[PDB]
């Protein structure tokens, strides 16, 4: 899953 | 009922935030629709799972003062990433 911090 | 509240993360010792977000859209009515940022996914046992008051499906209306109601998702990650070990973010929940 992208967008992940 | 929805509410906006105040949510600090500090990922001291943990290898980051524990959340995943996307860009959505909620309808806010009966005729109209918002968008926004919202929580996807959060990481077990990371700092936004520990805290227990992060919910997948809350939109962040903001992080560490900055607007990003209108944010692209690598805008916000960009922001997260600049941050040291703290992050306050408003949050829209419910």
């Amino acid at each position: 899953t992208e967008f992940c911090a | 009922g929805e509410l906006i509240h105040m949510v600090t993360l500090d990922k001291t010792g943990k290898k980051s935030f524990g959340i995943c977000i996307v860009r959505g859209e909620v309808k806010d009515s009966p005729n109209t629709k918002t968008t926004g940022i919202f929580i996807k996914g959060i990481v077990p046992d990371s700092p936004a799972h520990l805290c227990g008051r992060l919910k997948v499906g809350d939109r962040i209306l903001s992080l560490n003062g900055k607007d990003v109601r209108n944010s692209t998702e690598q805008a916000v990650i960009d922001l997260i990433k600049e941050a040291d070990f703290k992050i306050e973010l408003e949050i829209q929940t419910f």
